[PDB]
RNA sequence: CCAUAGGUUAAUGAGGCGAACCGGGGGAACUGAAACAUCUAAGUACCCCGAGGAAAAGAAAUCAACCGAGAUUCCCCCAG
RNA sequence: UUUUGUAUAAUGGGUCAGCGACUUAUAUUCUGUAGCAAGGUUAACCGAAUAGGGGAGCCGAAGGGAAACCGAGUCUUAACU
RNA sequence: AGGACCGAACCGACUAAUGUUGAAAAAUUAGCGGAUGACUUGUGGCUGGGGGUGAAAGGCCAAUCAAACCGGGAGAUAGCU
RNA sequence: UGUAACGGGGCUAAACCAUGCACCGAAGCUGCGGCAGCGACGCUUAUGCGUUGUUGGGUAGGGGAGCGUUCUGUAAGCCUG
RNA sequence: GUUUAUUAAAAACACAGCACUGUGCAAACACGAAAGUGGACGUAUACGGUGUGACGCCUGCCCGGUGCCGGAAGGUUAAU
RNA sequence: AAUUCCUUGUCGGGUAAGUUCCGACCUGCACGAAUGGCGUAAUGAUGGCCAGGCUGUCUCCACCCGAGACUCAGUGAAAUUGAACUCGCUGUGAAGAUGCAGUGUACCCGCGGCAAGACGGAAAGACCCCGUGAACCUUUACUAUAGCUUGACACUGAACA
RNA sequence: CUUUAAUGUUUGAUGUUCUAACGUUGACCCGUAAUCCGGGUUGCGGACAGUGUCUGGUGGGUAGUUUGACUGGGGCGGUCUCCUCCUAAAGAGUAACGGAGGAGCACGAAGGUUGGCUAAUCCUGGUCGGACAUCAGGAGGUUAGUGCAAUGGCAUAAGCCAGCUUGACUGCGAGCGUGACGGCGCGAGCAGGUGCGAAAGCAGGUCAUAGUGAUCCGGUGGUUCUGAAUGGAAGGGCCAUC
């Protein structure tokens, strides 16, 4: 049978065009008011997948 | 059976010290000295962030050197 | 994606976004498909009997990728700059 | 942890908000400061609101 | 009281068995979730009823999208 | 065999003969190999039929962005050195 | 007269020894208790499993009981050996 | 439990210190022969042929190359009273 | 008297008796999706449950807690 | 004390001597009045203690009678078992050696006996721990629920105040 | 309007009686040769009761499950995150149920800037006034101070006074540090707009290092980005925030 999707990684990560991950960052949810806006800042981008934590990805998403 | 205690803590280790040292080219905006107070000072082309920590604002090499009448450390950007 | 019962990766990170049900009837067209069709006029019917873009698609780019050496009438469909400048180079008539 | 939080919203009519604490016991007081609104990019008048 | 219930004759038919498939009435848990209760397993197993050589469904108070298609059923895609 | 480590007085086996444990299916990725090559390939089905037909579709040649959208650029931002 | 007495049948099972791959998957020998009573026994019948029954020990329900047996889910699961 | 605190016999050096020359002593090193791996170099590759250095303990484990068995084609062939 | 058939026969269970409490009969209660049945072909001097356990002398204080019973003015409070 | 930790409490009795027994005291760790209190004749295959009789229980065993054991003939098992050419000692060492080292001793093979060792046999330890195992049981653990109960609507209507 | 009368119906509540639903495990008759049942007459009760759906309460009567780890064995006890010092072996890092202490905030000024200032303690003298208030001089030279623990810093003060103020700005960010990662941190400089200062310049919170919580779900404001025939809308997305 077909492999399925894990759908949370669907709705969390898109891929690029040399096949890395984009995803958006963390703590940018609540508690908000104590965080400096440096950090925030820093935060609201998309960044890119380590190459660690990207082996556990392509399992999870094998239909990119 | 029986005991307690009350000295179970300690804190991370902030990885402090000296990041590059003497003679050692580095770009600028790069990490010299992770510090708590200015047990360095800021020298030439060196700045000094919000928690002490000793920046390059330019290019080139390391320079340690002592001076002023209290014999304190400065560090500075040698130019190249 | 099991790390132990350390909190996943995917449940670390917070989802985003939404899917356009548009983009899935939107194309993208080269220009080296220009020349597959007959008549040398483009539109959308041409190029689904072309089988360059789909049935069930309503609209359609034509992109600087490729080249066409051909006047062909381009008709409803939109056109990026440079694809514009290639076709009305080669002779063609870019239109709605 | 009595300080509790606010917001400072413009009176330039935007609904533009900075976010803020504040110890209503020893500043019963409205707070009203000068800050930068980004969407007018003006220093306006920001004033003291309920967090909600 | 008529009547009706009931009774009796007669005629025709049924009853029971049987492998799977089928439609329907009821309907689990282990398990998985690295625990577990929502969830899953699974309308599965099992029980029951009825039928046929197949059954069921079926001839739009349907889809579509301002162009149009034209009952049901089955297969490949759509599409994990 | 398990172990830091067994002649171990740790496990297991009386012996022989026979059987006895990383498979199968479908998806996916990588490598190798072969065919064609900016193209490659058909499935169901038809067909008397491992041919041929069938290109429905799928992957690829363009990406960025949540998206509209723009497009070899795009997003961010009022705008980017 | 008696849930009276002693004591065989009969019912039971307090002690010791034997035996413990037994004669016997709970018995034998020597003693022991009740022995007209809440006795005992024959035949047949009824109560069914989270259920029965129980002068109640979690006892008994076909040499099996803190939930019988058989078949099925089922190749349960087993981060363990 | 039995000498039982040089391994034993035994030793007044066959003990200790110092110096010295010998010799024994390993699967170490060298010699002779043989196999294989990886690199150089040249050939002129049958894509391997000389020379050349050097390497060759090995669990989990990774990689590479093979033997044999049963069955199908080759095979209405070949072997076989 | 009974009991752990198969390591426990006992001080354990039961017992007559005592007390509390429920029950007015289509009884309570219990088995049963229900119909029904037992109670009981009985009717409070009866039946069920609970505790104690012949007999003799006795059974003292506490209702704050937890239960149960009774109350219904007020507060709160569901579907609707 | 079927309850008393300290405790063999103290005193008395009984005994040559009595952590038990009986009777007292009360300082009841931590009795107590129907999860009954204190007494109680009779009964008990009941528990503890004492005495008389009796005796191989014992001092301390002796002899005898029989059934096996032993020998012959016939039939003929079993558990177990890596392989065995299966000594002692001291030491060593997966830390308690038939098997190693050193040394000592010992011709080959049976039979009857004993049972110190083979960490002997039997039963994948019942103790202990672990397992994101199980089961049963409890409760003012969580979530449900039968059941009981409340009210609204329906089956369900008419009059009068 | 405040303060209200007539009539009537729309109607609820509470009784009052009735009978026709319904009940009868009351009597009698018939089916019938029958203590079931049904039908019939009657009596009693009577819209109660009782059943269905909804609903609140009670509910170990029953069922499904949970009931943490470290641990010089387990339990008991203690601990579980963050900061500071030692252990830590002169870079970083480094363990134990090792030794010692803290944090889970505070501040609209305790921030920014300009200008200025410089402590502790002791000695002498001096009204109430005293070991110790305030005042004047001298020694001393930071033995003080730092919003809070410790360590490192601090005189150009980062310490203390006053003036003006909100840079406790928004978009970004070369380049580095630290982590397995998530992430955390430093940061010159650019654009916009601002404050102080004559100006050079400084300011993107506080001398630094603790003062914290992922995702999901959900709420609030803004934004047409999307909007399942079309136009809207709901909902979703994005930004801020809880
Ligand atoms: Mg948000
Ligand atoms: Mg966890
Ligand atoms: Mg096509
Ligand atoms: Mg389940
Ligand atoms: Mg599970
Ligand atoms: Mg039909
Ligand atoms: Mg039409
Ligand atoms: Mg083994
Ligand atoms: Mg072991
Ligand atoms: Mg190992
Ligand atoms: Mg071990
Ligand atoms: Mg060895
Ligand atoms: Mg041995
Ligand atoms: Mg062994
Ligand atoms: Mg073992
Ligand atoms: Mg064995
Ligand atoms: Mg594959
Ligand atoms: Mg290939
Ligand atoms: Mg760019
Ligand atoms: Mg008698
Ligand atoms: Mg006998
Ligand atoms: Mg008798
Ligand atoms: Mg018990
Ligand atoms: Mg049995
Ligand atoms: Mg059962
Ligand atoms: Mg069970
Ligand atoms: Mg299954
Ligand atoms: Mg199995
Ligand atoms: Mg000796
Ligand atoms: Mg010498
Ligand atoms: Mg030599
Ligand atoms: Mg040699
Ligand atoms: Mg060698
Ligand atoms: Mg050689
Ligand atoms: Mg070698
Ligand atoms: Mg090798
Ligand atoms: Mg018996
Ligand atoms: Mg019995
Ligand atoms: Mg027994
Ligand atoms: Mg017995
Ligand atoms: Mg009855
Ligand atoms: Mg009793
Ligand atoms: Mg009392
Ligand atoms: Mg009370
Ligand atoms: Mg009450
Ligand atoms: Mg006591
Ligand atoms: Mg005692
Ligand atoms: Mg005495
Ligand atoms: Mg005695
Ligand atoms: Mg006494
Ligand atoms: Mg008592
Ligand atoms: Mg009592
Ligand atoms: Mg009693
Ligand atoms: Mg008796
Ligand atoms: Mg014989
Ligand atoms: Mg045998
Ligand atoms: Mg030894
Ligand atoms: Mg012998
Ligand atoms: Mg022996
Ligand atoms: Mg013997
Ligand atoms: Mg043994
Ligand atoms: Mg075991
Ligand atoms: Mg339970
Ligand atoms: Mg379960
Ligand atoms: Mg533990
Ligand atoms: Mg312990
Ligand atoms: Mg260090
Ligand atoms: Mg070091
Ligand atoms: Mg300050
Ligand atoms: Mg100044
Ligand atoms: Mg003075
Ligand atoms: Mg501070
Ligand atoms: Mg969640
Ligand atoms: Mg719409
Ligand atoms: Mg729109």
């Amino acid at each position: 049978p077909k492999i399925k999707t894990v759908r949370g990684a669907a709705k969390r990560f898109k891929k690029t065009g040399k096949g890395g991950f984009k995803h958006k960052h963390a703590n940018l949810r609540h508690i908000l008011t104590k965080k400096a806006t440096k950090r925030k800042r820093h935060l609201r981008p998309k960044a890119m997948v380590s190459k660690g934590d990207l082996g556990l990805v392509i399992a999870c998403l094998p239909y990119a | 059976a029986g005991g307690s205690t009350r000295n179970g803590r300690d804190s991370e280790a902030k990885r402090l010290g000296v990041k590059r040292f003497g003679g050692e080219s580095v770009l600028a905006g790069s990490i010299i000295v992770r510090q708590r107070g200015t047990k360095f000072h800021a020298g030439a082309n060196v700045g000094c962030g919000r928690d002490h920590t000793l920046f390059a604002k330019a290019d080139g090499k390391v320079k340690f050197e002592v001076k002023g009448p209290k014999n304190r450390k400065f560090i500075s950007i040698e130019a190249e | 994606g099991f790390e132990g019962g350390q909190m996943p990766l995917y449940r670390r990170l917070p989802k985003f976004g939404f899917t356009s049900r548009k983009a899935a009837i939107t194309a993208e067209i080269r220009l080296s498909d220009l020349a597959k069709v007959e008549g040398g006029v483009v539109d959308l019917n041409t190029l689904k009997a072309a089988n360059i873009i789909g049935i069930q698609i309503e609209f359609a780019k034509v992109i600087l990728a490729g080249e066409v050496t051909t006047p062909v009438t381009v008709r409803g469909l939109r056109v990026t700059k440079g694809a514009r400048a290639a076709i009305e180079a080669a002779g063609g008539k870019i239109e709605e | 942890g009595i300080r509790e939080k606010i917001k400072l919203v413009s009176s330039a009519g935007t609904g533009h908000f900075y976010t803020t604490t504040k110890n209503k016991r020893t500043k019963p007081e409205k707070l009203e400061l000068k800050k930068f609104d980004p969407v007018v990019r003006q220093h306006v008048i920001y004033k003291e609101a309920k967090i909600k």
